[PDB]
DNA sequence: ATCGGCGCCCGAACAGGGACTGTG
DNA sequence: ACAGTCCCTGTTCGGGCGCCG
């Protein structure tokens, strides 16, 4: 199959630029013998043509084995010739997701054979792929080679092939417009509403269609029966499922370890529902040393059992109907934890997930769950290109006193409620008008710039007054720590009048958690508290008790 | 007609910006779109070679069923040369008309050496093939560089209808023609008519409206009224009794207001809260702090002086949620000189959508920049970044893109909202 | 050791902007 | 008026998972 008669993309250098000149590193034995053979191979194959003097570059080369195969892949370390390309586009904008595909009554997968080697590279690129094979005998001077096909390893060889790919299937999908194709690099998901004889007709119409432009179908990699083995998932004629999930066990961890196991929990968390990272994330905090060992926590170990319970019963999925709605349903598990289920029959989940991410110093749990939503949208959108109907454990009217009371502008699309707990809601509310028969407290709280020593301290209208020393704060902190006095020697009922926007602003947010460690304490004290009305002043202003507190903690 | 040599300001690269994920109606709507525009040889196909990208998104026509292609030029009209008087009565016509008359642009072709900025690329749901990427060939609607290259065009298809209608104002601005009379509301509809066909002898308009007698918000940015156009005054609360927190609000107010207003004064106010009372206490207003309350509001009544509009300073515009779909902006260049400051309120999706009220908000503050200083105002908007991006497309209506920015604002700005 | 391109997650360095404070 | 410190958000790059040559 000679090389495919498609146009070749023009490709050149960063403007001001030069090919790569770098000298070629001694290899072993076994890989010479395995390069000279393979690079005589490929010269008569064509891919490889040899060059003389002329060509003043070079790039090193070596050897790997194929990925789960007996055949050699041959690699080039184009390190320096990739800084050297121009900037693609690359339009790959993402992975075909099983949850996205209908059902068809007939499904081929196919797969190129030799693709980068059967798509040719820019003629008046090809003199920047010079490459030397160094000889057994240093005497010898080597023999020089360049590449007339897409090399491996080289930038702009995925987007090319992926671009050429498109205009080959270009002609065939028009003169079969009903046929779907599912196209990634060189993996080919055919399906048609066809019989399943009229269908292995327009297969061979399309192993014959891609043969005339070079690419070869091979027998090894043509599957014809479900099930299908198509991005790392079991297509089953009807049910979908992800391919064996393998986690490791040791008896010590590192943080490389740990590093793969999240990764791996991720990736199976699409299907699998209730699976938790932020406990086994939280081993990576700090710790830069990929090798180093780390004691798994009480809470991580809990974490990974809870995942592993879970993995041990098998999990698939359901393809998508065109006809029928698309709804998702989330719920809280942990503390910044959620989990979500899409499915358009109950139980019959196309696919899960979770958002677990902390958005912020200062956050709750409508904040949260207002994000994981639209995580879930943007999602949804990619895959079957539509938002879906949602299922939420938030109360219909604990949203309308949210996004009604909330400054900024927040929605969320057609949603229903579901009384699954827990459910979400505000755990304390602050007064709009100021509690008659409640302790007035003026705060105010100082810090110096230089020494990072600082007071905090109130005066309230029953003639009450506090100042409390502190040792390494900050200005923002002090303002902070003097509402968490109010709160502290205060009833249940309390009035209290700040300086600081920054808490006010923190406070009015109605947080259930932060990062910061003072915060969650002063969200602690509002929870206990019955009616608490927060007031605002402007500072160095000669305003009632401000005055009085100020001269108190600035000195 | 050989194309107008364009280059990039010095020092520039193109436009280099992700497509964001689209929805089957507006990838099928786009995809139909692009393919007529290539067979008319409009655009044409590339490859990946083409380092560029310009995001690309489908909306539905105003007061239409139509599907216009609007392209995000944004970055591209940044990094675009510059090119080489502003109609100050367009804003005290009674009736103003906003025509699309984009489609003018693909008449003209563009400089070669310029089209590869023009790249955009259309997603395919799933990922289910690769992204198909077009560039521009012709002069292409939302491009800084568009209008300029066609207003020596402009002017000469306009010069009889404006020698012919002397009393009307017509204003261009990108994609869209401002056309201003005093005409009454029947004889300025007709007027619009006339414009339309004396512009369909040489380029084409967007389709006629379906509806012809004005239905309730289907001509938002459509027949626009800039004579009825008012702006928001500072209020102040009016009350027989004032507790120690009623004046605190009071005087963190008018502590604020004296950073616009300069005569504004609350050494009388404050005097009345010097001891270390408690909030709800009832404080009788002395005779000293009653007559400082009343010339303060005679000061946050009459007009601010001294404030003008400079061309060369880019306008910025920030939005306050005041509640119940109430929506206050202000316009200015320089902090607390504002240009103008107005009150949108009961816009679409009422009490139920934020965001729906928020992006006509934006849309209605744009129109009325476009209109008084033919500039568009870079937006504080307050709103979070993930749940503008994954919304805003969907009720998005105008021809043209503002510049924004996302800002978390305390909610202690109630001094522009009584 | 020793590769390309894409997407996702989680963690952290860096930068940008706004407000407060101290100072000429 | 200018220069810092703090805090906060957002972008970018690194690890990992997964896909494919
Ligand atoms: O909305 C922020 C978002 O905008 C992007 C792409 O949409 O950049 C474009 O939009 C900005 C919004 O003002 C413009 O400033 C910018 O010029 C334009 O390219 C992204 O930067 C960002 O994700």
């Amino acid at each position: 199959v000679p090389i495919s008669p498609i146009e070749t993309v023009p490709v050149k250098l960063k403007p001001g630029m030069d090919g790569p000149k770098v000298k070629q590193w001694p290899l072993t034995e076994e890989k010479i013998k395995a390069l000279v053979e393979i690079c005589t191979e490929m010269e008569k194959e064509g891919k490889i043509s040899k060059i003389g003097p002329e060509n003043p570059y070079n790039t090193p080369v070596f050897a790997c084995k194929k990925k789960d195969s007996t055949k050699w892949r041959k690699l080039v370390d184009f390190r320096e010739l990739n800084k050297r390309t121009q900037d693609f586009w690359e339009v790959q904008l993402g992975i075909p997701h099983p949850a996205g595909l209908k059902k068809k009554k007939s499904v081929t997968v196919l797969d190129v054979g030799d693709a980068y080697f059967s798509v040719p590279l820019d003629e008046d690129f090809r003199k920047y792929t010079a490459f030397t094979i160094p000889s057994i005998n240093n005497e010898t001077p080597g023999i020089r080679y360049q590449y007339n096909v897409l090399p491996q390893g080289w930038k702009g060889s995925p987007a090319i092939f992926q671009s050429s790919m498109t205009k080959i299937l270009e002609p065939f999908k028009k003169q079969n417009p009903d046929i779907v194709i599912y196209q990634y690099m060189d993996d080919l998901y055919v399906g048609s509403d066809l019989e399943i004889g009229q269908h292995r007709t327009k297969i061979e119409e399309l192993r014959q269609h891609l043969l005339r432009w070079g690419l070869t179908t091979p027998d090894k990699k043509h599957q014809k029966e479900p099930p299908f083995l198509w991005m790392g998932y079991e297509l089953h004629p009807d049910k979908w499922t992800v391919q064996p999930i393998v986690l490791p066990e040791k008896d010590s961890w590192t943080v490389n370890d740990i590093q793969k196991l999240v990764g791996k929990l991720n990736w199976a968390s699409q299907i699998y529902p209730g699976i938790k990272v932020r406990q086994l994330s939280k081993l990576l905090r700090g710790t830069k040393a990929l090798t180093e060992v780390i004691p798994l926590t009480e809470e991580a170990e809990l974490e990974l059992a809870e995942n592993r319970e879970i993995l041990k019963e098998p999990v698939h999925g359901v393809y998508y109907d065109p006809s029928k709605d698309l709804i998702a349903e989330i719920q809280k598990q942990g503390q910044g934890q959620w989990t979500y289920q899409i499915y358009q029959e109950p139980f019959k989940n196309l696919k899960t997930g979770k958002y677990a991410r902390m958005r912020g110093a200062h956050t709750n749990d409508v904040k949260q769950l207002t994000e994981a939503v639209q995580k879930i949208t943007t999602e949804s959108i990619v895959i079957w290109g539509k938002t879906p109907k949602f299922k939420l454990p938030i109360q219909k009217e604990t949203w309308e006193t949210w996004w009604t009371e909330y400054w900024q502008a927040t929605w969320i699309p057609e949603w229903e409620f579901v009384n699954t707990p827990p459910l979400v809601k505000l755990w304390y509310q602050l007064e709009k008008e100021p509690i008659v028969g409640a302790e007035t407290f003026y705060v105010d709280g100082a810090a110096n710039r230089e020494t990072k020593l600082g007071k905090a301290g109130y005066v309230t209208n029953k003639g009450r007054q506090k100042v409390v020393p502190l040792t390494n704060t900050t200005n923002q902190k002090t303002e902070l720590q003097a509402i968490y006095l109010a709160l502290q020697d205060s009833g249940l009922e309390v009035n209290i009048v700040t300086d600081s926007q920054y808490a006010l602003g923190i406070i009015q947010a109605q947080p259930d958690k932060s990062e910061s460690e003072l915060v969650n304490q002063i969200i602690e004290q509002l929870i206990k508290k019955e009616k608490v009305y927060l007031a605002w002043v402007p500072a160095h202003k000669g305003i009632g008790g401000n005055e009085q507190v100020d001269k108190l903690v600035s000195a | 007609i050989e194309t107008v040599p364009v280059k990039l300001k010095p020092g520039m690269d193109g436009p280099k910006v992700k497509q964001w994920p689209l929805t089957e109606e507006k990838i099928k709507a786009l995809v139909e779109i692009c393919t007529e525009m290539e067979k008319e040889g409009k655009i044409s196909k590339i490859g990946p070679e083409n380092p560029y990208n310009t995001p690309v998104f489908a909306i539905k026509k105003k007061d239409s069923t139509k599907w216009r292609k609007l392209v995000d030029f944004r970055e591209l009209n940044k990094r675009t040369q510059d090119f080489w008087p502003h109609p100050a009565g367009l804003k005290k016509k009674k009736s103003v008309t906003v025509l699309d008359v984009g489609d003018a642009y693909f008449s003209v072709p563009l400089d070669e050496d310029f089209r590869k900025y023009t790249a955009f690329t259309i997603p395919s749901i799933n990922n289910e093939t690769p992204g198909i990427r077009y560039q521009y060939n012709v002069l292409p609607q939302g491009w800084k560089g568009s209008p300029a290259i066609f207003q020596s065009s402009m002017t000469k298809i306009l010069e009889p209808f404006k020698k012919q209608n002397p009393d009307i104002v017509i204003y261009q601005y990108m994609d869209d023609l401002y056309v201003g009379s005093d005409l009454e509301i029947g004889q300025h509809r007709t007027k619009i008519e006339e414009l339309r066909q004396h512009l369909l002898r040489w380029g084409l308009t967007t389709p006629d409206k379906k509806h012809q007698k004005e239905p309730p918000f289907l001509w938002m940015g459509y027949e626009l009224h800039p004579d009825k156009w008012t702006v928001q005054p500072i209020v102040l609360p009016e009350k027989d009794s004032w507790t120690v927190n009623d004046i605190q609000k009071l005087v963190g107010k008018l502590n604020w207001a004296s950073q616009i207003y300069p005569g504004i004064k609350v050494r009388q106010l404050s005097k009345l809260l010097r001891g270390t009372k408690a909030l709800t206490e009832v404080i009788p207003l002395t005779e000293e702090a009653e007559l400082e309350l009343a010339e303060n509001r005679e000061i946050l009544k009459e007009p601010v002086h001294g404030v003008y509009y400079d061309p060369s300073k880019d306008l910025i515009a920030e939005i306050q949620k005041q509640g119940q779909g109430q929506w206050t902006y202000q316009i200015y260049q320089e902090p607390f000189k504002n240009l103008k400051t107005g009150k949108y309120a009961r816009m679409r999706g009422a009490h139920t959508n934020d965001v729906k009220q928020l992006t006509e908000a934006v849309q209605k503050i744009t129109t009325e920049s476009i209109v008084i200083w033919g500039k568009t105002p870079k937006f504080k908007l307050p709103i979070q970044k993930e749940t503008w991006e994954t919304w805003w497309t969907e009720y998005w209506q105008a021809t043209w893109i503002p510049e924004w920015e996302f800002v978390n604002t305390p909610p202690l700005v109630k001094l522009w909202y009584q």
